[PDB]
């Protein structure tokens, strides 16, 4: 349905910030090639 | 595929090296000299003294 | 015929050291070049880090073998001397130790190997010097090329277009490019705050404070007159024991009125000099700001910044050109710092940051603020910026620039093999092993990129044999090409320091023959 | 080999582990998305119970040990601070595209290329 008819709108800030933050977090977590868990 | 062939050559040629080292002589120089003797005069019956 | 050398423990110890060094080198082998992916280290406490710098990876990883510890010290020394190549030096050291293990197995005394390695290093330094080309400042293009090359193997590579120009501008705005002979990184303050994305990093010619404004009535100041304070704006108290005795009812009124008048006198002397923003040093044993004092300062329409660290006074003075005062009688406008603007900015709910910008007095200092979504990318971004700054410092130190992408060490391998072929004796094998143990870097660059290591290294050797120097691995093309036309260069000091440090530490390792627990 | 006195996970193992952690967090937060999403109940050790729908509160209240999921939790907290709305959306998007990227990597595609592709996208 046409959301304009029902009025479902969200500020573009939510979408832009969510996309940028999600892709950057994925980039940071994806650079991992191996993990070294040190014993306490 | 020549890398594997040369590795095989060196690996089988370590046996004179171990023989000379057990004999007390310097392995690398003696082995090189006897190999040079074998290739100069076609006498393939030259081994570690 | 010969010495029996009944003791075999020295041989076992030497082979153990070589094996440990080779294992440590192989551990970080896959973290080299643009296609190398960074490691993740979590120490005993639940703190994690995403590190690609070899020095950090080796320091955080708590090793246990003596050879590994000597290697991590080598890596940190190379970082101190150059700042880039802290992975390649460790790789070179481990690789040529693994090369010399078979020299030990061939019946060669360790001293002969050490001396021959020294001779090979002596030849290699000259080879690297010949291979280089002169580099001179004010050529922003080659500086940007070197910065981008330094940043390519880091997570911030995609931001390098918006992060390398400011990285080199930071250095160019601190030191004179005419007569420098060195630069300092202490006066490059890297301030990190969580929030935002990397594309929000900024370079400010002014001063950045993480402190907070005490009087929440004044936020911005135009034409600011900044003045540091080193004494305390509170009730007077002598160094030795202080005591006041009251014996009458009028004495309470007298002491209250006199304390108020003293504070008001101090604030009036501060204000009459035209000072409009005040900076109070973080003082202990005496309240730096009193509530009455802060009230008076706010009444006279001033901005107050308190709790400033002692070690930051030098930085602030070098930035905004002010001079500290430790006595009110010497507080004059003739030695009062000035700036165009002072602002307090809220960082989209992530923090509160103070900027002193447009300082009329000259400032030989810049400040970089780095932004990121989570803390790990912020740490890695500041480390990468530090690496680029160290690369520019290397360029300033000695002016010599060489190619990269495997070309320098593969050309060195060819030249040193040809030099070893004219060194008949027991050192010919050692120089040959040194020459062929420096092909580990091009092989690692090839295999980390998914290329075929054997064919890539062979074609590189063929290309450099024909004299087609400065030809190396290209990951955009996915093959071998001229690197200078691809804009990948590095200062010569990094390579020379790596080679020399690796050779010296390997000679030291070879001199070992026993380990005993104390 | 290495003398580190710890645990080492290299290659496909750690990549799959990170993807699984991200997917676990996304699956915890996913059922509370949309007008038809029904909110969750979070009860503490001592009985302090709360009823909530926003992703930021759910992730903050949860105790997470795997750092690959701590990253997503901090991402949700950051999205809450900078914007306020869309906290579940960012976690869902991040975990899903991480899963897709790992699927790409399993076919021997270099992760630098997929990172550059995501950044341009
Ligand atoms: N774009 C590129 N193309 C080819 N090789 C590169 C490129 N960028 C860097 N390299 C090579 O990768 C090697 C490792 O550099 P880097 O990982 O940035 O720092 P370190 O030398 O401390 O590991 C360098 O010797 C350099 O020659
Ligand atoms: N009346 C509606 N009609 C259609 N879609 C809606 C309606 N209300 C909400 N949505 C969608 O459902 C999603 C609900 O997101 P929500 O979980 O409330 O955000 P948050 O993660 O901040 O809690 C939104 O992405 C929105 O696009
Ligand atoms: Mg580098
Ligand atoms: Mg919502």
């Amino acid at each position: 349905r046409d959301n304009k008819q029902a009025g479902v709108f969200e500020p573009t800030i939510v979408k832009v910030k969510s996309l940028k933050f999600a892709t950057e977090a994925a980039i940071t977590i994806l650079r991992i090639d191996d993990l070294i868990k040190l014993h306490p | 595929e020549q890398y594997a062939m040369r590795a095989f050559a060196d690996a089988l040629e370590v046996i004179p090296m171990a023989l000379s080292e057990n004999s007390g002589m310097n392995p690398i120089q003696t082995m090189t000299e006897v190999r040079a003797r074998q290739v100069k005069e076609m006498n393939p019956a030259l081994g570690i003294d | 015929k010969g010495a029996y050398q009944d003791r075999d423990k020295p041989a076992q110890i030497r082979f153990s050291n070589i094996s440990a060094a080779k294992a440590v080198a192989d551990a970080i082998r896959t973290s080299l070049g643009p296609k190398g992916m960074d490691k993740m280290i979590q120490d005993g406490k639940g703190d994690v880090t995403i590190t690609n710098d070899g020095a950090t990876i080796l320091k955080q990883m708590q090793v246990l073998h003596p050879a590994a510890r000597m290697l991590v010290e080598l890596s940190k020394a190379q970082d101190i001397e150059a700042g880039d190549g802290t992975t390649s030096v460790v790789i070179i050291a481990g690789s040529l130790l693994d090369s010399c293990t078979k020299l030990l197995q061939k019946g060669i005394h360790p001293t002969i190997i050490s001396e021959s390695f020294q001779k090979a290093l002596e030849k290699g330094i000259e080879i690297l010097t010949d291979m280089s080309r002169p580099v001179e400042l004010s050529d922003r293009e080659t500086l940007l090329n070197s910065a981008t090359t330094s940043l390519n193997s880091k997570v911030v590579s995609q931001y390098s277009s918006l992060l390398s120009p400011m990285s080199v501008n930071a250095v160019m705005k601190v030191i004179d490019p005419a007569t420098a002979t060195s630069v300092d990184l202490r006066d490059i303050k890297i301030v990190k705050k969580l929030g935002g994305t990397i594309d929000d990093c900024e370079l400010v010619e002014g001063l950045v404070l993480t402190q907070k404004v005490s009087n929440s009535g004044i936020t911005r100041v135009e034409k600011a007159k900044i003045g540091l304070i080193q004494f305390c704006l509170s009730a007077p108290k002598t160094d030795m024991d202080n005591q006041i005795v009251v014996s009458d009812y009028a004495q309470m009124d007298r002491v209250l009125r006199e304390e108020r008048a003293y504070i008001l006198n101090l604030v009036k002397q501060i204000k009459k000099t035209g000072c409009n923003v005040l900076l109070i040093q973080k003082s202990i044993l005496r309240d730096a700001l009193s509530d009455l004092a802060l009230h008076f300062l706010n009444k006279m329409k001033i901005m107050v910044i308190k709790d400033i660290e002692r070690e930051d006074i030098e930085f602030i003075c070098k930035t905004i050109g002010t001079k500290p005062v430790a006595h009110i009688d010497q507080f004059t406008a003739d030695m009062l710092g000035s700036a165009e603007l002072a602002e307090e900015v809220n960082l989209n709910g992530s923090g509160k940051l103070l900027k002193i910008t447009g300082c009329a007095s000259p400032g030989k200092t810049v400040t970089i603020v780095v932004r990121g979504s989570n803390k790990l990318v912020i740490e890695e971004a500041e480390r990468s910026i530090h690496d680029a700054l160290c690369v520019i410092r290397c360029l300033v130190k000695k002016r010599a620039l060489i190619a990269g992408g495997g070309a320098p060490e593969i050309e060195l391998a060819l030249r040193l093999t040809e030099y070893s072929r004219t060194l008949s004796g027991m050192e010919s094998y050692c120089v040959r092993a040194f020459a062929d143990a420096m092909e580990v870097i091009p092989s690692t660059l090839a295999e980390n990129a998914g290329l075929n290591p054997i064919s890539t290294v062979t074609e590189l050797r063929n290309r450099h044999a024909q004299g087609e120097k400065t030809a190396g691995i290209n990951v955009r093309k996915g093959g071998i090409s001229n690197i200078l036309e691809e804009l990948v260069v590095q200062p010569l000091l990094v390579s020379v320091s790596a080679l020399t440090l690796a050779t010296e530490t390997v000679r030291s390792i070879l001199k070992i023959d026993d380990v005993v627990n104390t | 080999p290495l003398s580190v006195f710890g645990d080492r996970s290299t290659g496909e193992t750690i990549r799959s582990q990170n993807v699984m952690a991200a997917a676990s967090i996304a699956n915890i937060v996913k059922s509370s998305l949309g007008p038809v999403g029904l909110d969750k109940m979070l009860v503490d050790d001592i009985g302090d119970v709360t009823i909530t729908n926003d992703g930021a509160t759910i992730l903050k209240l949860l105790e997470v040990e795997h750092p690959a999921a701590k990253v997503l939790c901090e991402l949700a907290d950051l999205q809450d601070k900078e914007v306020g709305d869309g906290t579940t959306s960012v976690v869902i998007i991040a975990a899903e595209l991480l899963k897709n990227a790992d699927e790409l990597v399993k076919q021997k595609i270099h992760p630098t290329s997929v990172i550059s592709g995501y950044r341009l996208a």
